[PDB]
């Protein structure tokens, strides 16, 4: 949230409207969020001896 | 004549506003307008909050 506010410090010094850099943003974020549902890949096909396995990939990412 | 000082009547309390002259109600006038400029640059979709 501050990397979206100190470029848009920038951004104020150039004289753009806040109403559209904040419609920026939610166009980008919708398109970047459109984007990476399609790119990552579904587990629900493994068995569950790998399903194990993907949550120690993630235990051992958040301890 | 109970005392030497004779104070003077006053009409209205102490500390009360003053009263008839020229620009009591621009005055009022002008209060409208401070607050109106709170409020002017809220409007329509490109205001501010």
């Amino acid at each position: 949230a501050s990397a979206l506010l100190d470029q848009a410090l920038e951004l104020i010094q150039k004289g753009i409207h806040p109403i559209k850099i904040a419609n920026g943003f939610d166009e980008a974020a919708k398109l970047a969020i459109s984007k990476l549902e399609e790119t990552c890949d579904d587990i629900s096909a493994s068995n569950d001896e790998l399903f194990r396995d993907f949550l120690l990939r993630a235990a051992k990412t958040s301890l | 004549n109970f005392g030497s000082q004779t104070p003077t009547i006053v009409v209205l309390k102490e500390g009360t506003d003053a009263s008839q002259g020229k620009g009591q109600i621009i005055s009022n006038i002008n209060a409208c307008v401070a607050v109106q400029e709170a409020l002017k640059p809220t409007l329509g979709p490109l205001g501010s909050d």
